[PDB]
């Protein structure tokens, strides 16, 4: 189709942070939206679904209360600094492993030049071992 | 229906060319033209001939107390096992996921069933007649020393004595 | 687009207590659909996606089992009771913090009139911290 | 619509596996989308969204580290083999009951053929108490 | 218009009146200009519970977990309803029925079952009024008054009864 | 191109006002009428120039342990503070959403680094001439006393005695 469409993955060698990547398999950047500076960019005006999850993992539970924060935020024309749009929070401890899904998702009207994030507090954490672990992805309804 | 190495594009209704293992789909084929293949790039690959249109991503590097038995290259994805004395935790598609310690059977219990594969060691008490004074994840329940004459007896933790 | 939409958000400041609002920044409502009695009025037949996020958190572990739960019901006007669409339940304990989200979305059959609610069994553990975290959200696809 | 979706549900009476079901209310399989062999069959070329949930429960904690893996995975008609497009792991574990949700989503570009599948490592561990907790849908975008 | 018969909708497709099915039954065939609802009894575990015209039936949940009694079979016009047995009661309650199910709290020595549990509420345990006492660690045993008597020689505490 | 304080309407095809901080656009200009500004209701706010179609929510009031340092109004969101002895575990967009206690170094032990209003305070065994006798979050392991004849050596617990 001709909507604005983005499934972009997180860079499996790019350890310690977390960059997007479009050029991959089962990946899409199309029909407008752009990928400038680890962002996603609205081409269009309309109502877009907005959705990401991420992966984070570990050996054991640190000395202190970790907490992992998985954030999809906006900065939009009408309202240039970011607003969060998603937001959810995640603890896995309170030497074996453990494995924290957070997925955020929902719909949203966006206008064109607008800038969509999808950062975490804790890219050390992350968890790139398979695909489909780690995605940030928007489409134009 | 196509020969082999070809497919039928809905699109073009006609067999195109696949591509193959190591280069991805980089231009789809056309009433004039054939499919226009292209190399995998950086850590990317495809262990198939297909028609997708950017290659796999290839898996990250193996984790702590794991060995890469398989590297990425540009026709199969980089392959991570367990060093010996470990067992795989969690399957990979292909490979191990989580690497664990094989269990230790102690003075008690004795090594059923072993297997530094894909499973855990299987410990048991020992039945009547065997023992194993020993943490261990190989020794298994040895019969006792039934002596001539029997001083101390026999349980599942020490050996008869003489 | 003209196509019946709806993202609510959680009343930031109607502690212990869930009550949707629309007429704030990032919100939707519109198109036909109404939000009545603290529940999503569908305005037309069609499909739907559903979906909708809760955040739970606190201090500490009280007994030995608290159970969190968190649901989207249908009550459709071809069949007047209660009907779970999409549920989950969470168990944070078996004083350090704890988060626990849960997300619920899917696609759904709806007529002119069903009503759609989404409810949690722990009102008083709900988190309104930031914004983007409790949500509930339909759109006409 | 005209729009090939799906929204199959986990069978309750399939103890022990996980069985996905059409011919039941508040579910969905039309417009070309097929059920074989447990796996969902694509109609035609397009952007889908895809999207699944299972929840796990347990009584207590064995003697092991029990790990929850939940994955769609693609047999893709240009690309043969399983192929995970969403996926998550969760670790419950590190005699109280415990609950583990986990939810899958994003927006893939399907192929006529392609075979989509939702499988689970722990079928034993799947929780069928009530509707709407195991699911797995698609539709056209 | 669109005022119908009980046991009718108005399908605003059909610009008409339209019978409902039956509690134990789906709408197979919907509502035409010409023909009416086709009706058809629900299948392999399966169930509705009102008049309707749902294209098919709700599921049965799943057969009751350990600890649980099935109070009423899943029919074709009813779910089937799990309950606590005799002793435990309703930690998680369902839409209807039982989700999950528990053993009723001990009150300890000292303390005396307050009020008793029902199915749906634990028992509560709080200590004596002066002048009782319980040395039983129990979900029944209540606070009992203590032994009566000429010598008071230990005087008695919500733990132990007096001496004599 | 437009005035500041203006923004270019897609839809009217013209300039339009944008709407103050501490309000929102109740009705978005058009080809005959400019925009029409209504300030930010109950709980809620604007920061910028704008043209947002309602204002944004402040936050929920702070949790227990923590201070408000500034107030919920039409211009600004509401911001959490920790109160002293704390430090923030987590920190939200604007403020801090978890406060904490700040660690306390058992004796033995003392303050390699004193307490961030958002880091915790991190301990270091009392180097070999110094010792820590006391349970503090501030407390340092000063040095042992200096002394001609050392009676009793002293440790990291302990001072020295003479
Ligand atoms: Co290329
Ligand atoms: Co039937
Ligand atoms: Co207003």
């Amino acid at each position: 189709s001709d909507m604005p469409v983005a499934h972009v993955v997180a860079n499996p060698q790019a350890e310690g942070q977390l960059q997007w990547l479009n050029r991959r398999a089962n990946a899409l950047l199309a029909n407008g939206v752009e990928l400038r500076d680890n962002q996603l960019v609205v081409p269009s005006e309309g109502l877009y679904l907005i959705y990401s999850q991420v992966l984070f993992s570990g050996q054991g539970c640190p000395s202190t209360h970790v907490l992992l924060t998985h954030t999809i935020s906006r900065i939009a024309v009408s309202y240039q600094t970011p607003v969060n749009l998603l937001s959810a929070i995640r603890s896995p401890c309170q030497a074996n492993p453990w494995y924290e899904p957070i997925y955020l998702g929902g719909v949203f009207q966006l206008e064109p030049g607008d800038r969509l994030s999808a950062e975490i507090n804790r890219p050390d954490y992350l968890d790139f071992a398979e695909s489909g672990q780690v995605y940030f992805g928007i489409i134009a309804l | 229906t196509c020969r082999l190495r070809e497919y039928y594009d809905q699109t073009a209704q006609m067999c195109c060319s696949k591509c193959s293992p190591g280069q991805h789909a980089k231009v789809f084929c056309t009433k004039t033209s054939d499919t226009v293949c292209d190399s995998c790039e950086d850590s990317t690959y495809t262990q198939l001939w297909n028609w997708v249109p950017e290659c796999l991503s290839c898996g990250s590097r193996c984790s702590s107390d794991q060995v890469e038995t398989q590297a990425c290259t540009r026709e199969q994805n980089r392959i991570c096992t367990c060093r010996p004395g470990w067992y795989c935790a969690l399957s990979k598609q292909e490979g191990c996921r989580l690497c664990a310690p094989l269990r230790k059977c102690r003075p008690g219990f004795g090594v059923a069933r072993p297997g530094t594969e894909t499973s855990d060691v299987v410990c048991k008490p020992c039945a009547p007649g065997t023992f194993s004074n020993t943490t261990s994840s190989t020794d298994i329940c040895r019969p006792h020393q039934i002596c001539n004459v029997v001083a101390i007896p026999g349980n599942a933790s020490m050996d008869a004595v003489c």
